[PDB]
């Protein structure tokens, strides 16, 4: 009986990062998993006990003002309500929790123990609805699920997926197979059956090196390199015909940037002209799927040298499928009043801040 | 006057036996006892629509460009091209046995000179190098440094370790000190997944996607400091498109501004560094050959010194070796693309 | 209706490599795939058009005397009848077709195009059934399926898996996830329903490097390294509780050697004694799964400096779960008459040639 | 008289802050800026049963082996041990940024030297090296060559490329130049899946499984020619078991016979090369402590020279450091293991 999300004068924020407070998941966890995590932590695709393979540089990559009186940035419900939800008149802000907090900062779903992973995803979903979305229904939940055990993720989608406080299904940008692979179609089927779209957020981990040709060294390399994963996942989700099988499926590439998709998509078509006959069951020209199936968030906003270049390239992607995100509380946080260049078209700015997001999330 | 260079055309080795007149007795007996397995790659599958255009002088098996006579015939038939640079993609880099990798890369470059460079003096070639051992790659650059018909060093787009890693520095050292630019051509050793999220299931998925690895290889080369330790280095992107460069350059520049104290030795922007050091061939054009698009892509790069002409003989792409003119209104641009930029690479005159 | 196999005076050979003659698979191939093969070949986890990342060293790694008048070793079924089946009194010759053409190791289920791969898997299974197993049912089929796409695999086990010319499901030793992963449970479920066991044969590919710490260089590394894939699979299949879930599933590791398993399992028990707490749903002690679930084939037989160590290690692994293979026509082919050391006891050799394989493949007398 | 040496015990770095006194201001400031992310490995998860046995001295936080006083109070209490080789497994080798890897590897060793070696002359240690840059790895080995309390080079069982690659030959060269044995310890850089068939789903499956990767390092070391190019090389397997060795040795020998001309420089059997150049620590014993199994495994190795005693302090194993006596009835064997075999590695007299 919670109401559907209503965006009128306010804006849509597609990427918000809450963190559970120390101990706060333990009400939704079996005793065996509390024991497990005390004894072993949340093992993942590293050899490190407490950190990921590229730990963040300058203060954990948090903006230095978002630290509360007790917890990590994102862990205080009141500071997030004031420093974010009111301050920018966000009427729909989508929680994307990528850490169960405490001593572990990797996404739940990427725990190498997948049974632990599904319990962590479940406790996270129960915690973010009871602690944030329901007391402050401006926030809604993108549910983390175990994309590398589809059985467990279908089960979770079917357990909380119809909850009005749920607007999306949260995955990660890196995976063991390209997301266009049949392994993940059951999760799409179970998503669609709840008329839910799916957000893939920037991540490390996954199983392979962070580029297709080696492990990066320097932080410019790691952070810039994040967009390669997204470039790789589009080509597979499109050229696999995932969207033929699932024609009501909405996927958004969250924090992969936007501009680079356009000459990628363009190169896909040009290549596909000559070699289309390798994949004859592909029903449409590759670029044709974008407007129906592929969204992106703005943050971190592209910054071309000629600002006129920006809106040119967002339109070459698809102007109706770019949606605004703060990425609160991270350091490269984008602001709704200051993100776009001074010369930015104003109709495009309003439907990113509003229109396109309402479409992606089924707002009417 | 600067000469019109075809910056990317391909010799196609017919079969491993073609190397036998260029191997020791050990390596040639071994290659015949082994029933001559072929390291022909799958970068352009021989039976697919990109492998060769229809208007190609094929040989007795139906294969374009297995001889110098078949390529010279086609490439220079319209008198427009003065020189061609030959890249043989025969996959010696995927030979895991490193001794055999050296021996087959050496013998490949012998075949190339004797039966292509000695055949037509309008032909230049790259040195193929065994990148499994950087010090062995270095020694094969130096072995071919006396013969200036070799005008660049060939490296596959996908490597074992990023080309910026100290493990790989002896390749830029030897390249700088022999005068040669290094080209990255589409292709790879395939010792990890071609993408960071797994193996591409189709050749098309793989072919389109290899751009991602080139953002990674440039960010690696720049961030690790190759442009400051070997400041005369020039990097040619042969056949990886080029439209993806601007949005990658913009992010790499933005984040350099924050992260700069992590890489203090890079004191000029990557924006400038890529314009001053990186050239990209034009085949494929990836749709910059549509109306006004070549001007747009040159404007987004912030330079017109980068694009260098190539046909990609004998590969068939959706658009042809000169339909790029349909993209620009400047005869100055096309003059740069057709011969002036490539003077910076090779210094070849008419 | 083809009769069940019967072993009496002869032996089981759990690993024989027949090859389709050129074009022999096309009658069973939808025409869209015959064209895809002409254009792209079979794209797998290489950047190479025709070979795998480690091509064979000497004469195709084949026996020098096993070449027909024309074609590859294993391509002429007459030669295979006289040279192998007749010559060694083989009464159950389990076929494991490793490639769709005149190549040594280029497995079909490993095509990156998994629609292509399931196609060649189905074709291969129709071709070896009509062309070898039904003309001479001393041979039977281990049927290749696409383990990396469990939907197409459960369907191929369903299509042909009940055929009496079929004794086992055929997999590869290397895979993208370790075989105890839930990903592959749908295949184990479909195999239990058809009363079939599973054989995992030595492979390249799979999606990772060929060791867990880099690609090998020289051939001694590549061929010895095959054993490592099998160590890692056994650990995943046992500790994941896969056999808790499917307590009648039988798997055989084929051409992974045998003796190395014994100390592996011993290290597995010993570590678990301290660290069992991490996996408290596992129902049995790790070594207790071996007797009912883990089998191994003998070729290429272990050769310790002191021969009496062979039987010691085979009993430590599990003397009931070792099964003879020849690996015909590969160069390290094992001869039943000469493979066992001079002192080898006869009760154990007779199990390995006969009873052991009979019970794994559901054969009676 | 050869000394009884504990060939593998462990120091545990409290936190990265413990590195602050041994870091240049450039890295001390930046570490504190990074809120000091800790590279504590997951090789022995600190809360699992293997991390420490209940008889181990602990600090204020309940952690064993974080000070020289606690370890020395525990290891030498009974008077049986004369020397212990400390290995600090803090995960510097998993730092991707190559310059911070080096600096932290150096501070760590400096930590080891001042807070441990200087505090008790019965302690020796390994040299932690940055394996991301073989050049830096060898320079690190040269720098500690001066201090002879450092008695071996520490490498992890899982590396980025196999240790036998040419790329990695500087480390072998620097180790031989210093007369230092090279040890592989369980642990890894995790720059690929820990197995050739992907990622283990638990630490237990991982921990049992790392023997396989040592088969690959030993095959690569021997196959690529390390023991002929650096014939004084000694290798000690540390805390990787040993019962897996014979079947690996026999198969490797059998295949060497089959492939001699592929590796012509290998003229001795890998059976003989391994018995001569490979030593193995005895903790964990993995079932060789049961009745007669220690005689049986030495029979299977073909050598009584390979096993050297360790306790693996402070880890907990199913059997104790001296329980290996239940597996033998040879007083002379227990003498090679406790005393004489380790003399070949460290030449330490009591
Ligand atoms: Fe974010
Ligand atoms: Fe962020
Ligand atoms: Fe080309
Ligand atoms: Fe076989
Ligand atoms: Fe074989
Ligand atoms: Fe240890």
């Amino acid at each position: 009986t919670l109401p559907a999300p209503s965006v009128t004068t306010g804006i849509v924020d597609a990427d918000i990062h809450p963190v559970p407070q120390d101990g706060a998941l333990e009400p939704y966890l079996d005793d065996r998993w509390k024991k497990h995590i005390r004894e072993y932590g949340v093992r993942t695709t590293t050899g490190l006990q407490f950190i990921s393979e590229y730990p963040q540089m300058y203060g954990g990559a948090m903006r230095a003002d978002a630290w509360p009186e007790s917890g990590y940035p994102g862990s205080d419900r009141e500071l997030l309500r004031t420093q974010l939800l009111d301050k920018h008149n966000i009427q729909l802000g989508v929680l994307q929790c990528l850490a169960p907090g405490g001593q572990t900062l990797n996404p739940a779903g990427q725990a190498l123990n997948q049974e632990l992973a599904a319990a962590l995803c479940r406790a996270t979903n129960d915690w973010q609805l009871e602690h944030l979305v329901y007391p402050d229904p401006r926030m809604r939940a993108a549910i983390p699920v175990t994309f590398e055990t589809p059985d467990y993720a279908v089960a979770e989608i079917e357990r909380v997926g119809a909850d009005p406080g749920v607007v999306a299904v949260l995955g990660t940008s890196k995976t063991l197979e390209p997301l266009g692979s049949r392994k993940y179609w059951p999760i799409y089927e179970a998503s669609v059956a709840q008329n839910l779209p799916i957000q893939f957020h920037l991540s490390q981990g996954g199983g392979h090196a962070n580029t297709g040709t080696g492990w990066t060294s320097y932080h410019t390399e790691y952070h810039t390199g994040h967009v390669q994963s997204f470039q790789s996942q589009l080509l597979s989700l499109v050229l696999s015909g995932t969207f033929d099988r699932f024609p009501t499926l909405k996927v958004m590439f969250v924090e992969g940037n936007v501009a680079h998709f356009a000459p990628l998509i363009q190169r896909m078509d040009y290549t596909w002209e000559t070699l289309r006959g390798e994949l004859p069951d592909l029903q449409r020209k590759p670029s044709e799927y974008i407007r129906d199936h592929i969204w992106a968030s703005t943050q971190p906003i592209d910054e071309p040298e000629k600002p006129e270049h920006l809106a040119e390239l967002l339109e070459e992607f698809c102007g109706d499928n770019v949606v605004f995100a703060t990425d609160y509380p991270h350091f490269d946080f984008d602001d709704p009043e200051t993100a776009f260049p001074r010369s930015f078209p104003v109709d495009l700015r309003d439907k990113i801040l509003r229109g396109n997001g309402m479409r992606f999330f089924g707002v009417t | 006057v600067p000469a019109v260079v075809d910056c990317d055309v391909h010799a196609v080795l017919p079969s491993p036996h073609s190397l036998i007149p260029y191997l020791d007795e050990y390596w040639a007996d071994q290659l015949v006892a082994q029933l001559a397995p072929t390291y022909e790659p799958n970068y352009h599958p021989r039976g697919s629509a990109i492998a060769q255009h229809s208007d190609a002088s094929v040989d007795e098996n139906g294969r374009a460009a297995t001889t110098a006579e078949n390529l010279v015939k086609d490439v220079f038939a319209d008198g427009f091209t003065d020189f061609a640079v030959v890249n043989c993609l025969y996959g010696v880099q995927q030979i895991h046995q490193p001794r055999r990798e050296m021996a087959h890369a050496r013998a490949l470059n012998h075949w190339i000179a004797n039966e292509w460079l000695d055949k037509d003096d309008r032909l230049r070639a790259s040195i193929v190098v065994p990148q499994g051992s950087p010090r062995a790659a270095a020694e094969e650059i130096d072995f071919w440094s006396g013969d200036k018909r070799f005008v660049q060093v060939l490296l596959l787009g996908q490597s074992e370790l990023l080309y910026g890693r100290e493990i790989n520095w002896p390749i830029w050292e030897a390249a700088e000190a022999a005068g040669l630019p290094v080209t990255l051509h589409i292709g790879g050793v395939f010792r990890q997944a071609p993408t960071s999220v797994g193996w591409p299931a189709s050749h098309l998925e793989w072919y389109v996607g290899q751009q991602s690895n080139i953002e990674a290889q440039l960010n690696s080369i720049i961030s690790e400091g190759i442009l400051q330790k070997f400041p005369k280095t020039k990097i040619l992107l042969s056949e990886l498109g080029f439209n993806w460069l601007p949005p990658f350059m913009w992010k790499f520049d933005k984040l350099w501004k924050s992260y700069r104290p992590d890489i203090p030795w890079v004191q000029e922007s990557p924006l400038e560094l890529i314009r001053e050091h990186v050239r990209v061939t034009t085949s494929p054009s990836d749709g910059a050959e549509e109306a006004g698009r070549l001007d747009s892509i040159v404007d987004r790069l912030g330079s017109d010194r980068m694009l260098v002409y190539s046909s990609d003989y004998p590969h068939k792409h959706h658009s042809g070796p000169r339909d790029i003119e349909n993209g620009t209104h400047s005869p100055e641009l096309l003059d740069r693309i057709y011969r002036r930029n490539a003077f910076d690479l090779y210094n070849l005159v008419v």
